[PDB]
């Protein structure tokens, strides 16, 4: 999703703008306009205030939102002295639907001047077909009691049924048990007429009442649509928060009306059921079931409870091959959980994805997730809501609808609403972008040194490629970067470098279009005392997002997964490859041949050394011929019967005595190793050893000698 | 160099003292450590405050008495248990709004029981009639004239008043040094959090109080119900022992809400209300105090040193205090001088002051 450039709605104070949200579409034209709930909203309409009023809010260029095509009609009369309905204490455009050419807006709060006696209760829906405008009340058909559907507040939830039918939600439909109510459109617009106050449809399938163990369940709270038994028509789930003593989702088939399986969760008042979507995430057609639970709360790090709410995916495969598992929150009580928004296709590079949002999360104001999915799910984006609270929590995400597309997408957009701050906000789905690359290294050492003044000369590979499938800008200006060699300190130096340009990196920078054309570049790739560690080679890459974007500003975004920062091994010959493992057998022995010297400023002390590691890659072998305190190599031997270019440093760091030589099979590189010994300590007498530093004789166990010298 | 001490009687109700001789007197010179010991054992009872929380609407048909007999027992039962008592009450039913609050027909609003063929009061927001006070005889009197009202759905709003009473601090009630017991009783399955929406009331509960100058709930018909981790956070942040009261045939329903809230505990109201009164005093054995002293009046001069001789015979250096001590245990106190310098006076004194304590250490020393 895009949350840098977003499109941004208001409407009167205290209206409670955006608290539904929906998308109307126009037939076979791209007028397409963002239906959005006022609910609190005056009126301008005669006679009555407190009504509300659902918003078409258009696409781009404007932000106009204004009123439904029913406009202008107040408050019908039943008498003289008595108005038909108690409008001014509804909720227009609480819950807002549309499919081709049809608004589903209701009124949960709504009340009617009943038949039965003087009293107010209902819910009512105000339908579009084309320029006609209905009327909808499935609860107002002679049910005028709190018994059955006077409290309907039908509409609070609705949906659409691929049938044509629209599933309509009222919580208080029962005693707030909750009743699903399926009405196939065609039979709503032709038994309209105005007269009538309690139209009849003959095909109305709604579920029956229950028993009193079953009560303030809220059945209707939440509704959605899929398939879950086969037979090529929506089943009706539903989300029941506070049943199965208060730990619940329902699912009815379409045509029958029959129980299917029924969900439960295991925490408590976690409010299970305040958000039900249905879509597929493991890959089957068999539709999946998610739950809601903003409210709950398990153990945490310290071992107390705290409240981050959760969600469940089911994995409802048939033969009753069932799978479960739960999402838990990151925020303490922030909510997670409550509007859950099925997308879909919200990254093409797969199947269906979901939207959980926490809508008192973040920083002081909002936050939603964002979980895609993959083959068998399990796979448990950020976005906040910067606008700050006036008088009222901004609850950014408590409205959530991102199951239809706006754009030359194909991933389905967003739109959230933060009706606590009076405002609506559209999230536009950005175009993914997948990308896979890889390099090896093909080349010998030694005829490298012909390439040229002469260097060594080696290859790598240079491939990387995107294409990815959408709806987007053909040619993406693609950034990429490599390195020479890695895992260098700051301080550390190079081996390998670009003889061109001398470079230990490099980026470039290429326009490749959208194809599964396979793209590639050309390169080729005594001074440096590091042979042994391999030479590493590294891959990155980025895209100009700027100049990426569409006419309509639509950002584009690389895969979300696929983590890039990949990187390789290399080695070359004659580091240590004369050794075919490069395994060193040390036994580095030096002796103290002279004896009995006297002790103070005398004639140097004379050593030997000799080399005994037999190893092919003994190259760099290192001579620390260790010394006590109190003597420096004073009297380098010039005689060098055997000896070779060895010639020390030396250095007291750390109370420590440096003396470094340096020198491929043991060989007695010998001659008379002098040494001061200038001991002004008078009540000390007399440790020599030879350090090893080569890392081409570095091994895990270095056979070393020990050895003193006697003084009198 | 002489000591010498005085109140050897071990506390009473007018023998205040609750330590040893507490007026200690010595001559010294420069350098001249000195070393007494002190009883600090505490014979003082604890303190407490108990708010009281109803329901009292009309799931309550004929259940208010169970929550009425609750409140004067629970008043005298922790009497008994301690003098420090602050008792006080406060009630709701639901929210005034459209599905619960009988708006339509201009009879209802003065008496949603009109079509019943019975009256009952207008169905208010969180109302508490009493602040904490030690009058035991007006809170029985005051908590037994409420009666109940009218909401059209089974489920009340009595969370929202648990909410209120732990954080109106001082509307109803809270003292910093004393424990602090909140007994909330209902009958039927509480809103929870996000009923609300089916009223048009979408604003999540806060820690704020909102009594106002008038005593009913302003913010009942413009905010929802308590999330159950809120009322979690608000109790432990202000040391409420909450027991969840409630009848047997919703016990097993509080019974795991107490397991999702810690420290909570559940009690069966019946006419022997026996099921919070041995509650209650499972929170007295849980809210032992402890001893702890101070230094005041001090003329910048005479070092003292404290010996943590506590509990079951403990003995380490440096500390001054041991916690979790019940009414009877006899910490000891042995207790080291070090003076420095010279003073360019003759007589002074300074007092050692036992924190949350009324009586207080008071050495003099003549010196020169
Ligand atoms: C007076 C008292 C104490 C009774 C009371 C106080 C408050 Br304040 C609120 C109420 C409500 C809730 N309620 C209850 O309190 C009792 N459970 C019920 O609503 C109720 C009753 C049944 O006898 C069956 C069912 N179940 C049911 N629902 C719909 C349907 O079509 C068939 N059955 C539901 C009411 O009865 O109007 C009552």
């Amino acid at each position: 999703l895009d949350v840098d450039s977003p499109a941004e709605y208001s409407g009167p104070e205290g209206s409670y703008f955006g608290f539904a949200v929906d998308f109307f579409v126009p037939s076979a034209s791209s007028r397409m306009f963002l239906l959005v709930g006022a609910p609190k909203a005056n009126t301008t309409q005669p006679g009555i205030v407190e009504g509300g009023q659902v918003l078409k809010c258009d696409w781009s260029s404007t932000r106009r939102c204004q009123p439904i095509e029913f406009d202008a009609t107040g408050n019908r009369d039943y008498a003289k002295d008595d108005p038909l309905e108690f409008k001014s204490h509804q909720w227009f455009g609480a819950s807002v639907r549309s499919k081709q050419d049809k608004i589903l807006a209701c009124a949960p709060l709504y009340h009617w001047r009943t038949e039965m006696k003087q009293e107010r209760e209902v819910g009512t829906c105000f339908l579009q077909d084309g320029t006609k405008t209905v009327e909808y009340a499935p609860c107002r058909s002679q049910d005028i009691d709190a018994d059955g559907q006077g409290f309907c507040q039908g509409g609070f939830s609705i949906d659409f049924t691929k049938a044509d039918r629209v599933l309509l939600g009222g919580p208080g439909s029962f005693y707030w048990q909750g009743q699903l109510i399926s009405d196939q459109v065609a039979e709503i617009v032709s038994k309209y007429d105005p007269n009538v106050y309690s139209i009849k449809y003959n095909n109305q399938l709604a579920t029956r009442t229950a028993q009193a163990i079953f009560d303030d369940s809220y059945l209707g709270y939440s509704v959605a649509v899929g398939d879950f038994n086969g037979d090529g028509i929506d089943d009706f789930v539903s989300g029941v928060p506070r049943a199965a003593r208060t730990l619940m989702v329902y699912i009815y088939d379409g045509k029958n009306m029959s129980s299917l399986y029924n969900f439960t969760g295991e925490q408590m008042a976690a409010y299970f059921g305040f958000s039900v979507a249905a879509t597929d995430i493991n890959g089957d057609d068999y539709a999946d079931v998610f739950i809601g639970a903003p409210l709950f709360m398990d153990r945490g790090s310290d071992g107390k409870l705290q409240e981050v709410g959760q969600v469940s995916v089911s994995l409802q495969r048939a033969s009753g091959d069932f799978q479960t598992t739960k999402l838990n929150g990151f925020e303490v009580f922030a909510r997670f959980g409550s509007a859950i928004a099925p997308l879909g296709d919200l990254d093409q590079d797969g199947f269906n994805d979901i939207a959980i949002a926490a809508p008192y999360g973040g920083e002081d104001k909002g936050i939603v997730y964002i979980f895609n999915g993959r083959s068998t799910g399990l796979n448990a984006q950020i976005l906040e809501g910067q606008w700050a609270a006036r008088s009222m929590p901004p609850s950014f995400g408590y409205s959530m609808k991102g199951a239809t597309d706006i754009d030359k997408n194909g991933y389905p957009d967003l739109i959230v609403g933060a009706f606590g701050v009076d405002r609506a906000i559209l999230y536009r789905a950005r175009p993914v972008i997948t990308v896979n690359a890889g390099l090896e290294v093909y080349p010998l050492n030694q005829d490298n040194k012909t390439c040229s003044l002469k260097v060594s000369c080696f290859n790598v590979r240079f491939c990387l490629k995107a294409d990815g499938k959408g709806v987007l800008p053909r040619k993406l200006n693609f950034q990429v970067e490599l390195l020479l060699d890695k895992l260098k300190q700051k301080g550390a130096i190079r081996r390998a470098l670009f003889l061109y340009s001398r470079s230990p990196s490099h980026s470039k920078n290429m326009t490749i279009s959208r194809g599964g054309l396979m793209q590639c570049e050309e390169l080729i790739a005594s001074e440096f005392r590091d042979k042994l560690t391999p030479i590493t080679i590294f891959m990155e890459y980025r895209l100009d997002y700027r100049t990426a974007a569409d006419t309509t500003g639509l950002q584009p975004i690389l895969n979300q997964f696929t983590p890039a920062n990949i990187s390789r091994q290399a080695h070359i010959l004659l580091d240590c490859g004369e050794d075919n493992v490069c395994k060193p057998k040390l036994e580095v022995s030096v002796d103290s041949d002279q004896k009995k010297i006297y002790i103070g400023d005398d004639n140097p002390l004379t050593l030997i050394v000799k080399a005994q590691n037999q190893g092919e890659g003994a190259y760099e072998a290192e001579l620390i011929v260790s010394i006590p305190l109190q003597a420096d190599f004073i009297g380098v031997v010039r005689n060098n019967e055997a000896l070779a270019r060895l010639s020390c440093a030396f250095k007291t760091e750390n109370q420590t005595r440096q003396v470094v030589c340096d020198l491929k099979a043991g060989t007695q590189l010998l001659a008379g190793l002098r040494f001061s010994v200038h001991q002004q300590s008078e009540m000390d007498t007399s440790k020599f050893d030879l350090q090893i530093q080569s890392s081409n004789l570095f091994d895990k166990v270095s056979p070393v000698v020990s050895h003193k010298v006697d003084l009198a | 160099s002489e000591a010498r001490v005085s109140d050897k009687g071990s506390g009473d109700s007018s023998q205040v003292t609750q330590v040893s001789p507490q007026r200690i007197a010595l001559r010294l010179r420069p350098d001249d450590s000195k070393n007494f010991s002190i009883q600090v054992r505490q014979v003082e009872d604890y303190p407490v405050d108990i708010y009281y929380l109803m329901d009292l609407s009309y799931s309550m048909k004929d259940d208010l008495w169970s929550i009425q007999n609750l409140g004067t027992k629970l008043a005298t039962q922790m009497r008994k248990l301690t003098s420090n008592l602050r008792i006080g009450f406060g009630a709701f039913v639901d929210k005034p709004v459209s599905p619960y609050m009988y708006i339509s027909p201009p009879e209802a609003l003065e008496n949603p029981c009109y079509d019943m063929k019975t009256t009952c009061l207008p169905m208010f927001g969180y109302k508490h009639v009493l602040t904490l006070t030690d009058q035991v005889t007006r809170f029985n009197e005051e908590v037994k004239k409420q009666s109940v009202s009218r909401n059209r759905d089974a489920p009340e709003g009595g969370f929202d008043a648990i909410m209120q009473a732990t954080v109106c601090d001082e509307k109803i009630g809270w003292r910093n040094d004393a424990s602090h017991l909140l007994v909330f009783t209902t009958d039927a399955k509480t809103h929870i959090a996000l009923d609300g929406r089916l009223a048009g009331i979408v604003q999540p509960n806060d820690g704020q109080c909102h009594v106002g100058s008038d005593n009913h709930y302003s913010a009942s018909t413009t905010m929802d119900y308590p999330s159950l981790g809120l009322m979690t956070e608000k109790l432990s942040q202000k040391n409420i022992n909450l027991i969840f009261a409630v009848t047997e045939n919703v016990v097993n329903l509080y019974q795991n809400y107490s397991e999702l809230i810690p420290g909570t505990t559940v009690g069966v109201l019946s006419m022997d209300s026996s099921n919070v009164l041995q509650l209650i005093v499972d929170a007295y054995g849980k809210i032992r105090s402890k001893v702890e002293l101070e230094v005041r009046d001090l003329p910048e001069e005479l070092s003292l040193s404290f010996n943590a001789t506590c509990l079951n015979n403990e003995v380490i250096p440096g500390l001054k205090s041991c916690m979790g001590l019940k009414i009877g245990d006899t910490v000891s106190f042995s207790i080291e001088a070090k003076v420095r310098g010279c003073p360019q006076e003759k007589e002074k004194s300074f007092t050692i002051k036992p924190v949350g304590f009324k009586d207080s250490l008071i050495v003099q020393v003549t010196f020169d």
